[PDB]
């Protein structure tokens, strides 16, 4: 099927972007400005626009950190890119903060936050979803907790914002957007690019290796001078890839009680 | 902590678990007649008795062979009682306020129709019961026990309490009138037909309201 | 979880189990008449006493001063009777469900001379013992166990239940005879002569077939 | 009888067979592959575990400790009955990876043998004096 592709991170963020190769498009009989249904595991859906990109292959769809977790996938899975430019306009929308992110804060949330984010953007939203704003200086996130007509709806200029009421208590099912993640490190990129090739096999497919019969990597052995970022390769890669970080430290080993260590 | 922990838990759970724990701190003690709550069932075949409708319905003495069982559902009660609140019950105290009244009108038919005098666990393990099969799908392991799979819950209880005892009477109704209670409330509906024809009264919420969803004050101009 | 799994039991062992659970079930609760059951040997030796010939011998009037023997039986024999159907004995039911005949036989003969009424338990260890000798050699290490060395559990068994209960005898008479038709069935063919002469009738494999090797969907490929 | 895969080793067995027991694979003949497999019984060493053809680069070191326990391993009666004294003591020394913990898997899963391997950091720290 000419639908499912791979994922990969974004640079020039725009939480309503996706990136397509120019035949891709010119096959799948889409045009510009034409909004695109994207579903993936957990029968979830994330409504997004479709624009050109100059160097974007194929078989390889580039979309930043939000509309991935939306979708709940992850780096390098299979979506479906099926096209629907038809939804009909929002009468009134329902948008209300996250319980830990707006703790003594307060004021107008929707004149601050909101009206320079919807201004002249025509976003088009979802029921249930999670997007993040880059406020004055702290990153605030919200929940769109309420729509109509429901569930598919796109913010209008004439519409009804109520951001009024107590913040939603944070789930269970989420990535808690505000964590790490790839590109939260810079300065390294050659040794990034290491840790990532030699790592994602064991830990994203482990199947394959039990068939294949090789050695897996069983040690790695961060060295360099405090303070340059190397619990946040450990911690960056678990986060993305899928797995169990589990932290052992130095100093409370050390002295915990006689031979109780 | 004793006032307002008591406040804290759901009206419907503070108001319960007080009603069958003081009462057997008065058998205890014994200032009342512990001889005057049976709930004779020949004597309801004969007479009226407006005398113990409800009575004999919350008082156990609890003591010294008589513990154990009855002090270990208290455990899960209050353990499983403010989960049921929300399970999905928070938004339906009225609906929560019937299937109690008619399991209790339904257990104590039967409790009258058969010589057993103490309707005391049936009423603990049905709503239990009924939180199971409502509750289903998730899996729980504690401390002390095993790893056993998911949607097991409702069986795996029915084992432990009746081996504990005995009175195969009282386990086999309670949870035979959860199931077709289970079937009746939820499952008829969609299978044939038969709607609820046992809707709560207004006056039900006129007393309690329900929790509905405010819209509030809108603010949004051209563009 | 019921249904599966009850099918999923064979059907000899799924006879074994029902007849084991529901009779029980019927005693406590009062549906039959307990004394209705109590094989009455001294009325066997004046009379022919065709009336209960096999119905009291299933009769188990479990109480609360006992029962936590009569759960650890039941536990042993769930576990290890599938054990025990699949060690070396999957092909050869008819074998086996007649085996189970010779090890009735013998005791209902020694419970007449004598006069003990509650023959459940010496059939349940006699096979225990029969199981463990015919599947020797294995290490078993039971969680709030010791690491004792295999090849001992019929004489450690034979240890636990003795403590725990009484009744000297039926511990006695049911490990001799798994002892002697161990002999006989597969040690008398093989030390002097004597063979099977009490070989299984064409009767039974027209009740019930043994098993049979598959062949498959055979393929022809050469050159 | 072991099969050499694409990547594995993959080892069948022969469970059953006609005209039993001697039947030559003919150009015009029925092989039955299906079914569930068979659980790995006990007694026969596998075909997949170390053995003499598993080493090289020490042809002539394994000559030497072949020589020197072959004899003892294989005839313990015959030690008795001359009464001599037999070697009670080899030490394998060099750099570390160059196969020492495998030429002494070799020997003893060849002349037969109950290779019991103790290891040094286990054996270091068990507790205080319970080592
Ligand atoms: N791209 C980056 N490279 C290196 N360090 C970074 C980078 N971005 C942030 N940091 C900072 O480096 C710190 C590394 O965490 P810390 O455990 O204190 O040091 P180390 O990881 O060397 O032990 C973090 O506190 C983080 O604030
Ligand atoms: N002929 C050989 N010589 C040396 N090493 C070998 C040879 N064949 C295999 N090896 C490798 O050597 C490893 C075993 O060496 P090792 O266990 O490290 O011994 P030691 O721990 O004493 O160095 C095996 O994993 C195998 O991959």
């Amino acid at each position: 099927r000419p639908n499912r592709l791979i994922v990969d991170e974004a640079i020039n963020e725009d939480n309503s972007v996706v990136s397509l190769s120019q035949p891709k498009m010119d096959e799948l009989q889409l045009f510009r400005g034409d909004t695109v249904l994207l579903k993936g595991k957990k029968r979830r859906e994330a409504v997004c626009i479709v624009l050109s990109d100059d160097t974007c292959s194929d078989e390889k769809i580039r979309m930043n950190r939000v509309v991935r977790n939306n979708l709940r996938v992850r780096l390098g899975d299979v979506i479906s890119i099926q096209p629907c430019p038809d939804v009909k306009y929002g009468k009134r929308i329902h948008v209300l903060p996250i319980d830990d992110t707006v703790e003594g804060i307060t004021g107008n949330l929707f004149e601050v936050y909101l009206k320079p984010y919807f201004l002249e953007a025509y976003r088009p939203i979802r029921k249930g979803d999670i997007f993040l704003v880059r406020g004055g200086m702290r990153a605030v996130e919200f929940k769109v907790v309420e729509t109509d007509p429901s569930p598919y709806c796109i913010v209008a200029p004439d519409t009804v914002i109520h951001c009024e009421g107590e913040p939603i208590k944070r789930e269970d099912e989420e990535e808690s957007l505000n964590e790490v993640g790839y590109d939260d490190i810079g300065g390294c990129r050659k040794q990034l690019a290491q840790i990532k090739e030699m790592v994602e096999l064991p830990l994203r497919h482990p199947a394959l290796f039990k068939a294949i019969g090789v050695k897996p990597p069983r040690g790695i052995l961060l060295y360099g001078p405090p303070g340059t970022g190397k619990t946040l390769i450990a911690r960056a890669v678990a986060n993305e890839t899928g797995a169990f970080f589990f932290l052992i430290n130095g100093p409370e080993i050390m002295s915990k009680l006689a031979g109780e260590s | 902590d004793i006032g307002d922990w008591f406040r804290s838990i759901p009206a419907i759970t503070r108001y319960w678990f007080a009603a069958t724990v003081a009462v057997p701190l008065v058998g205890k003690l014994g200032l009342i007649s512990p001889a005057y709550l049976f709930l004779w069932p020949e004597a309801f075949l004969y007479r009226f008795q407006i005398w113990r409708p409800i009575t004999a319905t919350f008082y156990f003495p609890v003591g010294p062979g008589t513990g154990f069982l009855y002090l270990v559902n208290l455990y899960f009660l209050y353990q499983y009682s403010t989960r049921l609140e929300t399970g999905a019950f928070d938004g339906r105290p009225a609906d929560y306020l019937f299937m109690l009244l008619f399991n209790w009108i339904c257990i104590v038919i039967t409790g009258l129709a058969m010589d057993m005098q103490l309707l005391m666990i049936p009423l603990i393990m049905s709503v239990l019961y009924v939180w199971a099969q409502l509750n289903r799908d998730m899996i729980v392991s504690f401390w002390f026990g095993t790893r056993f799979k998911a949607c097991y819950l409702p069986w795996v209880i029915l084992g432990f309490n009746y081996i504990i005892g005995g009175s195969v009477i009282n386990e086999l109704i309670g949870n035979l009138v959860g199931h077709l209670y289970f079937f009746l409330m939820f499952r008829y509906p969609m299978d044939l037909g038969g709607r609820n024809f046992l809707s709560t009264p207004q006056f039900l919420y006129r007393w309690l309201p329900s929790r509905r969803h405010n819209w509030g004050q809108g603010f949004r101009l051209g563009d």
